[PDB]
């Protein structure tokens, strides 16, 4: 019996950004919703499970969106934006040039995401259940950060990879505050919303996820 | 028969790419294939992105008599599900990208 | 039996309800004339009326993918052929990097395959080594080096079983591009009703808007409704640019499909017909499929279902 | 029983009981062979039969009607049987038209100012505007208000401009094509030789949705009815089988009907270009059997099945499913220039061995240009080799290319059956019933 | 080039089923951003211009693959059909040959609402509900697709056409798709628009009978 967390903060905590309007819609409906769901039909085990190699079974949808929404709530501060620092800051620059490229890139897909979906920042650490995919000689930097969408409820632990950072991209996640206008939406989730701290920790997590497997 | 195999095949080419589109892909950061004398089968099963940096390859698709040339400073976009024999017969060079369904 | 390849007709006087419910024989209650209509595969590009212009030491060993180089004694079969674990010799390859998933396995026996030798000659100089091997990117010349087909079943039909027996002025052309008509709700216009479609599908508010004879209008570029005489048919010249009158305001001998027998006379003046159906219908000729027929009494059996290809000497 | 069964001839196997016009002989095998074998004939019918089998009392008989012979000679040419009900065409209301250049304006490879083009291009947003019936009254241009000078046809005269440029340096290439593609003229192929008349509209003149005034010209029992709408080619009607046994009596060779035009398609490619349907008389009702695709034409330069199929809008030719799934298959890392390079190396290790010493088949020559004999004799010297960590390397481009893939399909994946794509090719991989060393 | 047509009745006449607001955003946003982006893909090639928009759908949905301007392409058609599909006093039942033809296909007009509503509360993220006549097998169905595809990319000729994407509704009725639903169907859907849509389509499938002679 899966249980639907409050988010982090207060639900006016994020005003005049994101209102208490769309909190109350978003997690108190939507989010709630897909946690009723899926326990009638019964997490990150549940969502591999039910993803049944691309031939998603009933459950998926429902556990996925939950885990989804978990994940988007705490991607968010009542005072994000700015830049981050350490390991994930050396990082970015690594695989995007600079944080201005990486953001801009980011922000492109998360426009050019059609339809419902999300956009995000992984730390690609994957592994292939097929033959003759280990690779002899590693170059450690084949685990870089890679920039994704996902259509609908699709996340990118599905291929096993190591979410760090997510928007939503579903309508009802912006509407009420932006209606059509997904461009201000997705720049004030990047310049006043998003919380680094929580995603420098998510890629701490997924550094050692990877040094777990590699000895 | 008179339809060109490009237009046929749905194979996008933008011959003569320009510096400024190079770097709006990406092509920097993408990974290089390279090869000499030789012939290689293949079957697309995603969309791939491909900058000639060096050689000339001449693509045969599957049953046909006739072949696509794409030379050095070329940007093809092979098709999903394109069946082809590619041919090379001097040294070459490519930068290449995989390009799931949406993506690019 | 068929003097000649083709498909059966009967017209009438011939049961429709084969004698048993399995079999493909047929009764005739009456006399008739059965007909066998002359006639001459990928099925994705060969359709319905298609014509046809065409007829129809181990450092120089490898091992790759279900196949490996030699250049440990080894002992090779009479026929070069290699049968499951079967013994060719009592570290080979040079332990390459990367090993692909291979049908083929060692063991030295063979499990999982032909022999063949492969020698390397550079200025006068031979080496021999023995090669033992087993989606398209699985596969193991160089571009650097009539008849119209009739499907239902296929038969061909050409020269040799089809004959030939021998304002402004109005004139025929494009009156412009229809454009929706909002009352009528469909992106492409209906233009007309036929008489089935208009019990069906005529909505009430529209029933003030059915006629008996066309009306033309002229929208401009301006959006401007042009109409000239609106009591008659008058329409403008795309080409010319000028009104002229419609032909009607829109309020021969032989028929097409018409079977002949051998002598029929069309008319005094003019050689007797051959026996065939009419084909093609045109103002001054009339292209006739050559057929034959064949006459049946009461009590006869006719063996194939309608339309059924018969070839010559067939029952 | 015998009612369902012709109906399942009808529908199924395309029957109809076609006329068979019979010569007497063979009108009076029929009608007395049902009585016995060597019989009095009994029946009018038969004995009216033997009295018909000597034409010199057939001209009495016709004498004593009052006809002539070609009369009678006409008469037995006629439809039996009952008739269709009387069509009745409504229109829907009135005929509104505009003048829009076609969409596909220019043909491909000739060059016009794209200033002008644009220009033109701006009467293809017309077809947004809005049109009511109860609007076509208000300011309704009449009598002299009505006249072609009163009218804006401004972009409909560009496209005239450049239009008749075209004719005027094409028309010469495109009647030699003709003869050079086209043996024998056929309706739908162009009009050419002695036939041919200036001011035959071309192809590019027309465009799906436009409506043409023509006379139907040539009947076809297996294709349709061709009509003549004022250009090179003639349109198309499909119309074949048992429709044309009611649609007959209607469809005539020399009347004047009212189509529209459906599509246009390329005469190279395909038998008929020009694909029309009826819009007076509106036969719609009586059509049933239709036509899969357009018919094509197959010609000499057309050795790939693969590439016509591409060329019409037709199916894949279909192959058993392999029963395998692509994203559960292994790796591939077998770079194919490795075999290329393995023959390098053993021409390099020959020559230098013969440096040293004296300082079914297949023969694979080598030359001994394309090998690297200063560093092969360094490596020699100074003793896997050199050759053999370049195979690697190369085996690992090949297979990183490899990973690439499989990675960026398993992502398409999980996308497409989210959004209810395809997986594989439609058309292709119809189902079934369509047809150690090592560790020692 | 294509132009932004007005719905067949003024934005404000959907009231209080479909809101002013709503017809504002939905098609004034929107439908209007749908056709300045195709504008733009069609006037850098020729090849694709000329194509009729049902060619175009069909050209561009490229088998299952689609090119760049299939979104934007069928976006611009499916919202035409939108608009026409809903009418100032509709709902309730259809009549004459609409009606036989539903209960021919479907059993019973109810048996039709029932898919008609499953299909719409079914279909996952954004996506279209259509009432469709089959080609081949010369019968009413009910499909439902995901983003911006339509029955025209299979032959299908469409009949009456329903947007779910959260767009369309949110403002008026949030998560509550299913009185969303329940209203299209009680007081917006046009079966005036489906008359003259099967009569159009009845010149390509001949939903009738033949007349077999007895001879
Ligand atoms: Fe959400
Ligand atoms: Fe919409």
């Amino acid at each position: 019996g899966f249980e639907l967390k409050p988010p982090p903060y207060p639900l006016d905590a994020l005003e005049p950004h994101m209102s208490r309007e769309t909190l109350d819609y978003h997690w108190g409906k939507h989010h709630k919703t897909y946690v009723e769901n899926l326990n009638k039909q019964i997490l990150e085990e549940v969502v591999l499970l039910s993803y049944n190699r691309g031939n998603m079974l009933p459950a998926f949808n429902n556990a996925a969106q939950a885990w989804n929404h978990e994940f988007f709530w705490e991607s968010i501060q009542p005072g994000g934006g700015g830049k981050p620092s350490g390991d994930l800051l050396r990082l970015i620059e690594r695989d995007f040039g600079s944080f201005s490229d990486f953001v801009e890139r980011f922000k492109a897909a998360a426009a050019s995401n059609f339809g419902s979906g999300w956009t995000w920042l992984a730390y690609k650490a994957n592994r292939l259940d097929v033959a003759n995919a280990v690779n002899p000689l590693p170059k450690e930097e084949d685990k870089k950060l890679v920039i994704v969408k996902t259509p609908n409820a699709v996340n990118p632990l599905v291929w096993d990879y190591s979410p760090l950072l997510t928007i939503d991209t579903w309508e009802h996640a912006y509407y009420l505050d932006f209606e059509n206008r997904r461009i201000e939406y997705i720049n004030t989730f990047m310049e006043k919303l998003v919380s680094w701290e929580t995603v420098s920790t998510r890629l701490e997590s997924a550094m050692a996820r990877a040094a777990q497997r590699e000895q | 028969m008179q339809t060109p195999l490009e237009e046929l095949y749905n194979v996008k080419v933008e011959r003569k790419v320009s510096q400024r589109r190079l770097e709006e892909l990406g092509v920097s950061r993408w990974s290089v294939w390279k090869t000499g004398k030789c012939k290689l089968p293949w079957d697309w099963q995603v969309d791939q992105l491909v900058y000639i940096e060096e050689g000339e390859v001449r693509v045969v698709p599957e049953g046909s008599k006739r072949f696509m040339q794409f030379l050095a400073g070329d940007l093809v976009r092979y098709p999903k599900w394109l069946e082809a024999d590619l041919f090379f017969n001097a040294p070459y060079s490519e930068r290449y990208c995989f390009k799931a369904y949406a993506d690019d | 039996y068929s003097d000649s390849e083709g498909e059966m007709h009967w017209s009438t006087d011939v049961s429709h309800a084969p004698e048993f419910t399995y079999s493909n024989v047929h009764l005739l209650p009456k006399t008739s004339h059965l007909w066998i209509l002359s006639g001459g595969i990928l099925f994705s590009i060969h359709k319905d009326q298609d014509q046809m212009n065409i007829p129809f030491s181990d450092l120089l060993a490898k091992r790759r993918r279900n196949r490996f180089l030699i250049p440990i004694s080894v002992e090779i079969p009479i026929n070069g052929i290699f049968r499951r674990n079967s013994i060719f010799a009592f570290t080979l390859f040079p332990k390459d990097l990367f090993r692909e998933k291979d049908n083929i396995q060692l063991r030295l026996v063979l499990n999982w395959v032909r022999a063949f030798f492969v020698e390397v000659n550079t200025k006068g100089l031979i080496r021999d080594f023995i090669r033992i091997g087993l989606r398209k990117r699985n596969n193991p010349m160089n571009p650097f080096y009539h008849g119209t087909i009739r499907m239902f079943s296929l038969l061909i039909l050409s020269s040799s079983n089809c004959f030939r027996i021998g304002t402004i002025k109005n004139s025929s052309g494009p009156l412009g591009t229809a454009i929706q008509i909002s009352n009528f709700y469909s992106f492409l216009p209906l233009l007309t009703y036929n008489q089935i479609s208009v019990i069906k599908y005529l909505q009430l508010d529209n029933f003030k808007y059915i006629f008996q004879v066309i009306h033309s209008y002229l929208i401009d570029e301006n959006g401007r409704i042009f109409n000239l005489d609106p009591y008659s048919n008058l329409v403008l010249n795309p080409f010319k640019l000028n009104w002229y009158f419609l032909h009607q305001n829109y309020n021969t001998i032989i028929s097409l499909g018409q079977f002949f027998c051998e002598n029929v006379c069309i008319a005094k003046k003019e050689p007797y017909l051959k026996s065939g159906q009419v084909l093609i219908v045109q103002r001054d000729s009339v292209v006739i499929r050559s057929a034959k027929p064949y006459l049946a009494t009461p009590g006869a059996k006719v063996h194939g279902h309608y339309r059924e290809i018969l070839y010559e000497g067939d029952t | 029983t015998e009612d369902e069964a012709r109906r399942r001839n009808w529908i199924e196997r395309g029957w109809a009981p076609w006329e068979e016009i019979l010569t007497p002989e063979a009108d009076f095998a029929r009608k007395s062979l049902n009585e016995g074998e060597e019989v009095p004939l009994q029946s009018p019918e038969a004995i009216e039969a033997f009295k018909m089998l000597r034409p010199s009392y057939r001209k009495k008989k016709i004498k004593e009607m009052g006809i002539t012979e070609d009369e009678w000679y006409a008469k037995q040419f006629e439809i039996r049987g009952d008739k269709p009900p009387p069509l009745d065409t409504s229109w829907a209301g009135p005929l509104v038209v505009r003048q829009i250049p076609p969409r596909d304006w220019p043909p491909k490879g000739w060059e016009v100012d794209r200033k002008e083009l644009e220009f033109i291009r701006e009467a293809h947003k017309l077809m947004a505007e809005r049109v009511w019936l109860e609007d076509l009254d208000k300011d309704l241009k009449v009598g002299e208000d009505a006249t072609v000078d009163k009218m804006c046809l401004e972009r409909f005269k560009v496209f005239l401009k450049q239009y008749n440029e075209w004719v005027e340096a094409n028309k010469d290439r495109l009647e030699e094509d003709s003869y050079k593609y086209d043996q024998d003229f056929y309706p739908g192929r162009r009009i050419r030789g002695k036939d041919y008349k200036e001011g035959m509209y071309e192809l590019p003149f027309y465009y799906p949705g436009m409506i043409c005034e023509g006379t139907v010209t040539t009947l076809h029992l297996y294709q349709g009815a061709f009509v003549d709408i004022g250009g090179v080619h003639e349109g198309w009607v499909p119309i074949k089988g048992n429709d044309w046994f009611w649609i007959r009596h209607f469809i005539r060779v020399g009347m004047h009907v009212i189509v529209e035009i459906t599509a246009k398609r390329d005469p190279y490619r395909f038998r008929f270009p020009l694909e029309l349907r009826f819009v007076h008389p509106n036969i719609d009702h009586m059509i049933f059997n239709k036509f899969d695709f357009p018919p094509i034409f197959h010609r000499d330069g057309d050795t790939n099945p693969d590439e016509i199929r591409r060329d019409c809008g037709r199916p894949p030719e279909p192959r058993k499913d392999p029963g395998s799934k692509p994203e559960e298959e292994g790796l591939l890392s077998d770079h194919p220039y490795v075999d290329k390079l393995w023959q390098l190396h053993v021409a390099e290790q020959m020559i230098l061995d013969d440096y040293e010493a004296n300082p079914p088949k297949v023969i694979l020559k080598t030359s001994v240009k394309e090998l690297d004999l200063e560093a092969a004799l360094i490596e020699r010297k100074y003793h896997k080799l050199r050759r053999n960590i370049e195979m690697d390397e190369y085996d690992s481009l090949h297979w990183r290319r490899s990973l690439e893939e499989r990675e960026a399909l398993l992502r398409d994946i999980s996308s497409r059956q989210a959004l209810g794509l395809p997986l594989e090719e439609p058309g292709r991989y119809k189902p079934g019933s369509f047809f150690s060393y090592d560790d020692a | 080039y294509y132009g932004l047509k007005t719905p067949p009745y003024p934005l404000d006449a959907l009231e209080p089923y479909m809101s002013q607001r709503t017809l504002e955003v939905h098609w004034g946003k929107h439908h209007r951003g749908y056709v300045d982006n195709l504008n733009k893909q069609l006037g850098k090639d020729d090849r694709l211009y000329g194509y009729t928009m049902e060619e175009l759908i069909k050209a561009t949905y490229n088998n299952g693959n689609p090119l760049p301007e299939f979104n934007n392409a069928a976006q611009v058609y499916n919202h035409d059909f939108f608009w026409e599909s809903m009418q100032p006093g509709g709902g309730d039942m259809p009549i004459k040959g609409v009606l036989e033809q539903i209960e021919k296909d479907f059993g019973s007009f109810t048996n039709f609402r029932e898919k008609f509503t499953n299909a719409a509360l079914t279909q996952f993220g954004s996506g279209w509900v259509w009432l469709v006549l089959k080609r081949e097998e010369r019968r009413l169905e009910v499909v439902k697709t995901s983003n911006a595809i339509n029955p025209l990319v299979w032959d299908d000729i469409p009949i009456i056409n329903l947007d779910v994407w959260e767009h369309s509704y949110y403002l008026d009725y949030k998560n509550e798709r299913g009185k969303y639903i329940n209203t299209f169907l009680n007081h917006l859907v046009s079966w005036n628009a489906a008359m003259s849509r099967m009569a159009r389509a009845e010149a390509f499938v001949n939903l009738g009978e033949p007349t077999i002679p007895i001879a």
